[PDB]
């Protein structure tokens, strides 16, 4: 029973465009897929430890040495906006459209 | 075209003898380009100019009679969601189409240490997941053994630029399988070594907890030499293993007289086609005729691979593609007017349907009150199934099976039904979730299209791996037909 | 109607490369300038912790008397944001480096001991500057390490949460793990409050306090938040959860945002980040590396050199004020005429030219001689009105200058 809301709620939180043509298709396909999910649920996971690490170093800290960051003009380069040295984004922050 | 099929190991010394140069090495293989891919499509954004160069600086250095590296003047085609410092990386998708990165991935580091020639990139399904490579923006790679079937995902441009003589050797990222399945597929040697066993430097990241780089090549010894030339630790990733001996050479030749192989029952389980179940049975006894032991076992809950495996990938692709609003680079919506607009048109239109499939599944199982029934448990089923493999290792030495349930299936036969692409996983998957070091290499054919068959190993311990994976190579591989095609 | 408040402070730690990347923490006016592939989250980057970042979080932690962790690892906190562009901040969740605390704080009563939750360590986010109807964005900042200490739902008025923010940045002042001035964003505070009516449980609307830039301004924001929704309480008020914005000038809280439910942040173990196994031997080396803090530098100061109740906590304001004071004082001047002449005279001449590098300007050295001069030598005071001035600005004895004059 994945509804309506949940699927906009998603799309939300992944920030994912979506309209109602899709997001009655994306209902279908989510539970699906959540019901291909659900096989775990035979597997018998009593008093067994999550697994979040595959391997088993521990302690890897890097030394306090700083490295000059790289020219402005290279950190900007890749990008399709970009006011005087800087990421250039909206902000019209408001509510039809934040 | 002349050395297009020449194994690295004898195109290396065909350089070293002098009887060949870089420049002509280079030459032949964009001939076999030009003339190929038209209708394999496996290439993306090819090098061309600059392999020329290198190319050229390389004859120098053979005159001068200074030829240093593992690989030397030897071509190589990259897997498309590897960085290429200077070279456009698009993940073959819409959202990095134009891409250019400005620094170096680890192995592409090493690679140029060991003086190989970077050719170009190959094509991959968007964003490394898919089980077909049909997922891609740019082009459908299509199977060297036939034309009309799949060449595997994510991976498919690898397995199928190996396949078709166009390099020598390819590198390719494993997820849950994109390596190791369209090796199988394209009747080629793949390994996807231990995790942490390469670094994730410049790999594009889709689950940092299951991804890995490792070399497709047309035979196992190619591969254990390609291994030796990306493995070791590196500063950049806090999970490489500190892991000094890679030699992985140093045992291919040697007998498995007496190798304890374990054949776990489930593996030749019901979702896996008559064929394939022949071939691997067949390779079983062939095993046998080689001195090695082979016994059932039981990884029972390998059943659960495909399920724990998407909802965890998909959890952290649902974290891991996050940086992607199109901001500092990539796809960036030209419509967007607001910020929420920016972020969720720039995402939605730059990503594909089944990435986006991924992401909406990912982060619902992340979110509040799904959390620890979905992903929570799916991290403890991780544990159950690497506690199998811990289990069998006790005993036995090796594990094998087949590498895909079934042989390539059919353009566009499964593109539009992910539940029955998804099953396609079912033997790879493991491997990942309990970090194993895990190899391909042909064993049959079936109409054509070639059969994997997987051995997975124990942590760090590739060697073992391509020492039984040489000694069945001896008695079956495609090794004189890929020549035919 | 017990007003229940909590404090969610933030401090910059002073390494000199970032968090989980090797750029430096301290930027030029050059925006984008100060960053790597890392810091601009491209795709295939890893973080790569800082070592004396966690050395002196751990450090700050037991000064702060925490449980330090044995085994802890870093987690993701997933949002979206301009300045946050991997859409994750690097921080912990379960396992924070520090747990269960707690400072001493003087609040018009006695003593009160304020408990402290937990400490994490954090990535600090970009800046975005708010230009015409777009925005500018600068990585610069991006990355900084940053720790943040949450305090026990135990504070119980505006006032006992200046005391709190004043103990607190004393403490961590003395560590020499960061600056800790508000003023030069190194040390950030929020704040939470609701109210509960004696007799029952339940409380009334609860807020989160935004925009308060200095401890003065928090209890500002604190003072009329609680005052506000006293009034709601009383008068019909609507219980909900929010989200206000402290105004500087009027001295108002604005709404700002109704939350729908708790923000999901998807917290989950970073999988790039091998976890840390902090032993023994590792905790004793950043044990040992404490100084006397505070509150015990404060207790030698009545009982021993028994100095009073006020001189005591404005000496111990500053490790490098308390430790000018120690150094002049057995130099050979008198502990209470030292303590008179930085208690006031030296405290007050600091903040009215702003001298606040107690450092580079007066010394121990010379200080030590103007005390003497003034108490056996020549005579009494009125002298030390401008001997003092040019003696901490510009010299170095001031028994050369009453002479050079
Ligand atoms: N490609 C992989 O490694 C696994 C799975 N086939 C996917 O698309 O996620
Ligand atoms: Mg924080």
């Amino acid at each position: 029973k994945v509804t309506r809301e949940e699927v906009e709620h998603i799309a939300n939180l992944a920030r994912l465009q979506i309209s109602p043509e899709e997001t009655e298709e994306m209902a279908n396909t989510l539970e699906s897929i959540l019901d291909f999910a659900k096989q775990n649920d035979s597997a018998d996971t009593e008093g067994v430890e999550p697994t979040y690490h595959v391997l088993d170093l521990q302690n890897v800290l890097r030394e306090d040495k700083a490295i000059k960051g790289i020219p402005q003009e290279l950190a900007l380069k890749n990008a399709k906006e970009t006011e005087d040295g800087q990421f250039k984004v909206p902000t019209i922050m408001n509510e039809e459209d934040a | 075209m002349s050395i297009r099929y020449e194994s690295v190991e004898n195109l290396l010394t065909l350089i070293k003898d002098k009887k060949i140069k870089p420049s002509d090495v280079v030459k032949d293989i964009y001939d076999a380009i030009e003339e190929t891919d038209p209708t394999i499509k496996s290439f993306l954004a090819l090098d061309k100019e600059n392999a020329i160069k290198k190319a050229q600086e390389l004859d120098e250095l053979q005159a001068k009679d200074q030829m240093d590296g593992k690989l030397f003047g030897i071509p190589m085609g990259i897997k498309d969601n590897i960085i290429t410092n200077g070279l456009e990386t698009t993940c073959a998708s819409k959202m990095l189409e134009g891409f250019v990165p400005i620094y170096e991935s680890t192995v592409m580091e090493k690679l140029h240490k060991e003086n190989a020639v970077l050719i170009g990139k190959l094509n991959m399904d968007e964003f490394a997941m898919g089980g077909s490579t049909e997922t891609s923006y740019f082009k459908k790679t299509v199977n060297p053994f036939d034309h009309k079937a799949v060449p595997g995902g994510s991976s498919g441009g690898s397995a199928a630029a190996v396949a078709a003589g166009l390099v020598p050797l390819s590198l390719g990222s494993d997820t849950g399988g994109s390596i190791r399945q369209p090796a199988a597929y394209c009747g080629v040697v793949g390994m996807k070594p231990t995790y942490g066993r390469v670094s994730r430097f410049g790999l594009v990241a889709f689950a940092s907890s299951l991804d890995q780089i490792g070399p497709l090549t047309r035979n196992v010894k190619d591969n254990a030499i390609v291994l030796e030339a990306i493995s070791g630790a590196d500063v950049n990733d806090s999970t490489s293993a500190p892991v000094d001996d890679v030699d992985f050479t140093s045992e291919i030749g040697k007998d498995i007289k007496g190798l304890k192989v374990a054949l776990p029952k489930e593996y030749l389980g019901e979702g896996v086609a008559d064929d394939v179940k022949e071939a691997v049975q067949n390779a079983v006894e062939t095993l046998k005729s080689l001195g090695a032991v082979v016994e059932e076992v039981s990884l029972p809950n390998t059943k659960f691979g495909i399920p724990s495996y998407y909802v965890i990938a998909s959890s952290e692709a649902s974290s891991n593609l996050s940086r992607f609003d199109g901001i500092r680079y990539g796809y960036h919506s030209k419509e967007a007017h607001s910020l929420e607009e920016l972020y969720k048109m720039s995402r939605s239109e730059g990503f594909g349907k089944e990435v986006k499939r991924r992401i909406f599944l990912g982060t619902f199982a992340l979110s509040s009150g799904y959390y620890d029934a979905y992903y929570k448990k799916s991290q403890k089923v991780r544990t159950l199934i690497k506690n199998d493999f811990d289990k069998v290792f006790e005993n036995y030495d090796v594990v094998v099976g087949p590498t895909a349930p079934t042989t390539a299936f059919n353009l566009g036969e499964e593109i539009d039904d992910p539940l029955t692409m998804y099953a396609n996983d079912l033997l790879t998957t493991p491997v990942n979730l309990a970090g194993l070091p895990g190899i391909s290499v042909p064993c049959g054919q079936s109409n054509g299209r070639p059969i994997g068959l997987q051995f997975i190993g124990k942590p760090f311990d590739e060697k073992t791996l391509y020492r039984v994976a040489y000694q069945y190579e001896t008695q079956y591989n495609l090794h004189d037909v890929y020549e035919k095609l | 109607f017990e007003t229940v408040i909590g404090l969610e402070v933030h401090v910059e730690l002073k390494t000199d490369s970032k968090m989980f990347s090797p750029s430096p923490a301290h930027f030029g006016a050059e925006p984008n300038s100060n960053t790597n592939v890392i810091d601009l989250a491209y795709p295939g980057v890893l973080p790569v912790v800082n070592k004396r970042a966690v050395d002196w979080a751990m450090r700050a932690a037991m000064a702060l008397n925490m449980e330090i962790a044995t085994e802890s690892k870093f987690d993701r906190k997933n949002y979206f944001y301009p300045d946050n562009p991997k859409a994750y901040q690097i921080s912990q969740f379960d396992q924070p480096i520090g747990e269960n605390g707690y400072i001493d704080i003087e609040v018009d009563g006695e003593t009160k001991r304020i408990g402290i939750t937990r400490l994490h360590m954090e990535e600090d986010a970009g800046k975005s500057t708010h230009k015409g109807e777009y925005s500018l964005v600068d990585l610069n900042r991006q990355g900084t390490p940053l720790i943040e200490i949450v305090s026990e739902p135990d504070i119980r008025s505006p006032k006992e949460a200046y005391a709190y923010l004043e103990k607190l940045r004393s403490i961590i002042q003395y560590t020499g793990v960061s600056d800790v001035k508000m003023e030069e964003g190194s040390l950030r505070c929020d704040a939470n409050i609701s109210l509960r009516p004696y007799g029952q449980e339940k409380f009334g609307t609860k807020a989160e306090l935004k925009n308060l830039n200095s401890f003065n301004y928090v209890r500002k924001g604190l003072e009329y938040e609680e005052k506000r929704q006293e009034e709601e309480l009383l008068n019909g008020g609507e219980i909900g959860q929010e989200t206000r914005r402290f105004d500087e000038s009027t001295g108002k809280t604005i709404l700002m945002r109704v939350k729908e439910g708790s923000d999901d942040y998807r917290y989950f173990p970073e999988p790039d980040i091998v976890p840390l196994y902090i032993d023994d031997a590792w905790k004793e080396r950043v044990r040992q590396t404490i100084p006397e803090l505070p509150d015990e530098r404060k207790a030698k100061y009545v009982n021993e050199l028994g100095l009073p109740a006020y001189d005591a906590h404005v000496l111990t304001l500053t490790k490098e004020m308390s430790d000018f004071f120690e150094s002049t004082i057995e130099h050979g001047a008198d502990v209470k005429l030292t303590s008179n002449w930085l208690m006031g005279g030296v405290n007050e001449y600091l903040n009215k030219n702003q001298v606040e590098l107690l450092d580079t300007k007066l010394t121990p050295e010379n200080l030590a001689g103007m005390i003497k001069l003034i108490e056996d030598g020549t005579m009494s005071s009125k002298i030390a009105k401008k001997v003092f001035p040019e003696l901490a600005a510009k010299g170095g004895n001031a028994k050369q200058i009453m002479e050079d004059n």
